[PDB]
């Protein structure tokens, strides 16, 4: 029952190759910004913690993730740095 | 139509037909009066009436056309208190559809424009004017405008839910976080807050969430 | 008094700002000074030689009345519009697409020559546009002059310009930052070399490279073309330099207006996904499904940027909620058929939760009828809709009673393309039928073998059937649609375990298409193709027949009166009573066949006295009609005088005037045409009248 | 009714009380924006239909302060106590237990208000005691307990309109 058109599904901040690649601790969130683009979504809890995630459902075929997370310190200054190519296990 | 006739006897029949509650002719006069003569000491005393035979009448729309106009020219008038109120009030009940209430159908989630402007309102009354003889009102109203704002929210971000855009619903959560973490809207939609960050497997914050939604559970 | 072409208001207002206000010492001294303002009020308009006096009326309480009396006596009128300095066109061809005119036909009034200050600007780029647009690059006004004779009565235009040369195009060097998209824009603002240059193309151009640049997020990107002019070669080469903008992201998309419908039945109709990237063509799909939904007088947009980032944008779309089925209850009461009840609703979009339901029924001294129907629509989240509906009926006068069931599940494939399957039960029983050759011999091929000698004949059947459909449209708006086609098949087959036996397929089809820029005048296409044909042995039942004329089908012929009509049988029993005739006689009644075919072609033109303000409630149409119905189980030969019923060749003509009217009561449809062609019986109703 | 009292609804009444969300320890809570908040206030308000919504009564030295009601530059000041007795003997018909003249204090008798709108008679006395404040001969009415309906009730609003019909009168014909 998987007949039924679905429209495409978007929920990323455009995470291209390039700007993945310009990343390098030592900036301000300033400096990241203007890299990436304003993220979409932060810890709001506790810390200080940018997420930029790029999700892509096309069809009734899976879905595509580039996951980044950023986490600075009080002063705003890059810390510490993370990435997942895809999405662990399914 | 209407004759010129002296200030004192227009007035008069204004008041006696409004104690009477014909409305028609009592704002039909009272327009009458008030633009014929825009300088009487009448001024302020009529038109403090026809914004009470607007509302009456539910005639919104030129209700608050006269309700911006008084305060415009007078915004320090010794009595403005209930003008506001009445801003308040009409704002709020222009908000009612008089038949989704019949059938029992909440309008917590249509066009919540009002809603917010009849809020501002409130607050504005409830801060300048802390000790008049709409406080308690005011008060009440305010909460039940809290509450219906929270709802409207809860409904788009469970919408968003049910499509499976969770970006969109985690910011919606957060934004009901940080503008109504007083309601039980927001208590039961933190739920769905854990469910989004566990669906991109970014659970580092869910087991978070899930000690806020634990927390108070009781 | 005596302001013939202008509004008491605004003079009200005019006089407000004098220090004249209403309430105030009538200022005797200043009586030539007000006459005099007005008199430079009327000469904005353009009336020049006019002359206001003022009366004054005492009134008790020595108060004061005035009385304004305004003598506008003509006001200016262009004599000639005079271009001068030009080798390549005539005057008359240019001045034949101003919008100010010197001069109109004598037989026909449709404008004036009404000097206004705003639309010599107009005019001017309207003709730098039409030298410039062939290749006249170095084309310019020198001046413009507007002269007034000494008369108040002639105007004189005059426009001094110089025809340059003639340019052509040479090559396009497109740069800046292209952000990574440089052969889908190369593609765009390819151009074979010789051909000559043209100026609005060029903005056209430039508006889908806007556009193109957009659909990839660039929401604001600058877009500039410079052109450079070689004189010894008659050339032009073109610098466009972009730089598009950063990537913008919708934090949240919100509705306004939508008082009654609650925000979800608006949300489920939306591509661009709140906290994504923002698509410049998703949002304008969006809004179109929006219109195609059918229950919104006017759509829009607006992307507002939000002063905190120079990211982050708020799509709002505003809304103007229109009507959406009503209510009636109609209790008739009368010497025939006594005091008839009738009652029901049948509306889309329930009290807004977006659902569809409509009950119905009657009753009657001789007919009782009642039908229920609900459908949700996007019964799951991608868009499958559950329906379906009872019928109840007897009607006994012909005595026929029945009751139906059905249920339909449908869902969407691709775009605009929707698939519905379904079931369906229906119990028929009929008694006491008139003499009638196709049902005695239908009831035959069934096997009954009744009597023709007297109308003492019972039937019954129960009948499961299966029902399949498909829908493509992609129409503007979902009422009184302006563009594009909408095509509408559905089709019943019986299953085993049913009496009757046969397949039936509907088709419909509206096709608009748009002439004027402005979407007002439009050409409508409409077709209607209908068979139903027995599975096999048995055939399809005559209850089930097609039908034409009546208001939706072919406009000028009463309800259903077109096809074959009916034989009765004359006889002791019949009342075609005994002491009535004695040989078998055509009966002027009309009974559908099985087979019918039907279209109209009509001109969409707006009508006055309505404001265009208001244009979207009323819609006038001139009609053109062709229809015609048949069947094929028919025999000629074993009727040598009575007329064939099997031919396809009595194709009924009509043509008219239409008009439909969506009045605080329902769509109200109007109608007076001709039947310019018209077979045997067919009585025809010249004005048709009807709701929906 | 539908004369001095809000719409018809009155659902809000019931309205479930705000339970401040607690912040589980180790982390805490977003920011709060302030634009939707509720402060506090005394109570003590009509509620629901309880409220009095009709616009308030101005009087038109139309002296507005409550009881205050004194009003004073007139040379003849002493000859409008009688001519407040004028309207007393005549236009209300109504009289003063203890009027005194040379004192300029009249202790007027209580009265009987009834102008429509299902108006309980209003029994309003007034110290028509008349000062020489800040001009010439000055009058004031100082109220005291109003019985109306109820055996004595003097909410705010009513005291307005008590004062009011005296200040109409008073400010009417003298």
């Amino acid at each position: 029952e998987r007949v039924v058109y679905r429209p495409d599904i978007n929920q990323g901040n455009y995470l291209t190759a390039n700007d993945v690649s310009k990343i390098r601790v030592g900036m301000t969130q300033q400096q990241v910004a203007y890299a990436l683009g304003t993220p979409l979504m932060s810890d709001p809890f506790g810390t200080n913690t940018w997420f930029y995630v790029f999700r892509q459902q096309p069809g009734h075929e899976g879905v595509t993730q580039q996951t980044l997370t950023l986490t600075f310190n009080s002063s705003g200054v890059l810390t510490n740095i993370d990435n997942k190519p895809a999405l662990s296990g399914n | 139509e209407v004759p010129d006739n002296p200030p004192n006897e227009i007035y008069a029949t204004a008041q006696q037909k409004l104690q009477d509650g014909n409305w028609r002719q009592a704002i039909t006069q009272l327009e009458a009066l008030d633009n014929r003569y825009p300088f009487g000491p009448y001024s302020q005393q009529v038109q403090l009436d026809l914004i009470y035979a607007y509302y009456k009448n539910a005639d919104l729309p030129l209700a608050q056309a006269a309700i911006d106009r008084f305060i415009r020219l007078n915004p320090t008038h010794p009595n403005i208190d209930y003008v506001m109120y009445m801003r308040g009030l009409t704002n709020m009940a222009l908000d009612d559809s008089a038949l989704q209430g019949f059938f029992g159908v909440d309008r917590s989630d249509r066009d919540p424009q009002h809603a917010r402007a009849a809020f501002s309102d409130f607050s504005k009354l409830v801060r300048g004017y802390p000790n008049s003889q709409y406080t308690t009102d005011a008060t009440k109203r305010l909460v039940f405008l809290k509450d219906r704002l929270a709802k409207y929210e809860y409904s788009v971000a469970e919408y968003y839910t049910e499509r499976g855009a969770w970006v969109a619903v985690v910011n919606r959560v957060e934004g009901m976080l940080r503008d109504y973490p007083d309601t039980q809207a927001t208590r039961d939609a933190l739920p769905l807050m854990e469910n989004a960050y566990r669906q991109m497997q970014m659970n580092a914050q869910a087991e978070k969430v899930a000690k806020i939604i634990a927390a108070n559970s009781s | 008094s005596g302001n013939k072409s202008v509004k008491d208001d605004m003079l009200k207002q005019n006089l407000e700002a004098s220090g004249v206000r209403v309430g105030e010492s009538l200022d005797r001294t200043t009586i030539a000074d007000i006459e005099k303002g007005l008199e430079d009020f009327y000469y904005s308009v353009g009336k020049y030689s006019a002359s206001v006096k003022a009366v004054v009326t005492p009134l008790p309480r020595n108060r004061v009345d005035l009385k304004l009396v305004f003598q506008e006596g003509v006001s200016a009128e262009i004599q000639q519009i005079n271009i001068v300095g030009n080798h390549a066109f005539t005057t008359d061809e240019l001045i034949s697409h101003f919008q100010l005119r010197d001069e109109v036909p004598w037989w026909n009034v449709v404008g004036d020559r009404k000097y206004q200050k705003q639309k010599l600007a107009g005019d001017l780029e309207t003709l730098r546009s039409y030298y410039l647009d062939r290749g006249y690059a170095r084309f310019n006004i020198d001046s413009t002059q507007v002269s007034l004779t000494p008369d108040k009565k002639g105007i004189y235009v005059t426009v001094n310009i110089t025809e340059g040369d003639q340019y052509k195009l040479s090559g396009v060097e497109v740069s800046g930052n292209l952000a990574g998209h440089s052969a889908e824009i190369e593609q765009l603002t390819k151009i074979e070399p010789g051909e000559l240059y043209n100026g609005t193309k060029v903005t056209k151009m430039e508006d889908d490279i806007k556009k193109l640049l957009g659909r990839y997020g660039y929401a604001y990107p600058r877009v500039q073309s410079m052109p450079e002019i070689n004189d010894a070669d008659k050339t032009v080469k073109l610098r466009v330099n972009v730089d598009a903008g950063n990537r913008f992201y919708v934090r949240k998309i919100r509705f306004e207006g939508n008082d009654t419908s609650k925000d979800a039945v608006l949300r489920r109709e939306m591509r661009q996904m709140e906290g994504a990237w923002l698509g410049s063509d998703l949002v304008d799909q969006g809004k179109e499904r929006l219109n195609r939904l059918g229950f919104f007088e006017t759509v829009d947009t607006d992307t507002q940027r939000v002063p905190g980032s120079p990211d982050q944008v708020d799509v709002v779309y505003k809304v103007k909620e229109r009507n959406t089925g009503c209510f009636n209850f109609g209790i008739g009461y009368g010497t025939e058929s006594g005091v008839s009840f009738q009652a029901g609703v049948q509306q889309d979009n329930w009290l807004g939760t977006g659902y569809a339901v409509g009950i119905n029924g009657t009753k009657n001294d001789y007919q009782t009828y009642a039908e229920l129907s609900v459908t949700n629509p996007y019964f799951t989240v991608d868009g499958v809709s559950l329906g379906g509906r009872l019928f109840y009926n007897d009607f006994q006068a012909y005595t026929n009673k029945s009751y139906g069931t059905d249920v339909t599940l449908g869902f969407p494939i691709n775009e605009y393309n929707s698939l519905r399957a379904g079931l369906g039960y229906v119990h028929n029983s009929l008694s006491n039928m008139q003499p009638q050759v196709a049902m005695w011999r239908y009831l035959y091929s069934m096997g009954e073998h009744p009597s023709t000698s007297d109308q003492d004949n019972s039937f019954k059947t129960d009948d499961f059937t299966f029902n399949y459909g498909w829908t493509y449209n992609k129409l503007d708006r979902g009422y009184f649609p302006t563009d594009g086609s909408r095509v509408n098949l559905t089709g019943k087959v019986t299953i085993p375990g049913s009496d009757n036996e046969y397949y039936k397929v509907t088709l419909d089809t509206a096709t608009y298409v748009p002439i004027d820029d402005d979407h007002k005048w439009v050409v409508l296409g409409r077709t209607r193709w209908g068979y139903g044909d027995g599975l096999g042995g048995k055939e399809m039942p005559f209850y089930e027949n097609f039908y034409a004329g009546g208001s939706s089908t072919v406009r000028g012929f009463q309800s259903n009166t077109i096809g074959p009509k009916a034989v009765y049988f004359p006889h002791q029993a019949s009342n075609a009573t005994q002491d009535g005739a004695k040989d078998l006689c055509k009966s002027d009644d009309a009974v559908g066949g099985n087979a019918m075919a039907v279209a109209s072609l009509e001109f969409i033109t707006p009508t006055p006295f309505i404001s265009d303000k208001y244009a979207n409630s009323v819609r006038t149409s001139f009609f053109w009609d062709m229809g015609t119905v048949w069947d094929t189980n028919w025999d000629s030969s074993q009727y040598s005088g009575y007329p064939d019923y099997s031919d396809p060749s009595n194709i009924r003509m009509s043509a008219g005037i239409a008009l439909q009217w969506m009045s605080p009561l329902g769509p109200l449809v109007f109608s007076y045409a001709q039947p310019f062609k018209k077979y045997d019986g067919d009585k025809a109703e010249q004005f048709q009248f009807n709701i929906g | 009714r539908y004369s001095r009292q809000v719409s018809g609804d009155e659902a809000y009444l019931e309205a479930a009380p705000l339970a401040e969300l607690h912040a589980p320890a180790g982390m805490i809570l977003p920011v709060t924006s302030g634009d939707y908040a509720i402060p506090v206030t005394n109570g003590s308000g009509a509620v629901g239909k309880a409220l009095d919504i009709r616009p308030p009564a101005q009087p038109l030295r139309t002296q507005f302060t409550g009881d205050t009601a004194s009003l004073l530059e007139n040379g003849r000041g002493n000859t409008l106590w009688p001519q407040v007795v004028s309207v007393l003997q005549a236009k209300n018909y109504t009289i003063t237990q203890r009027d005194d003249a040379g004192q300029t204090l009249t202790t007027d008798w209580v009265q009987w208000n009834r102008l429509d709108e299902d108006e309980q008679y209003r029994g309003r006395y007034q110290i028509s005691v008349k000062p020489q404040g800040y001009q010439q001969a000055v009058t004031v009415k100082l109220l005291n307990l109003e019985q109306a309906g109820k055996p004595v009730a003097d909410a705010a609003s009513m005291q307005r309109y008590s004062t009011e019909m005296m200040n109409v009168i008073s400010a009417g014909l003298d």
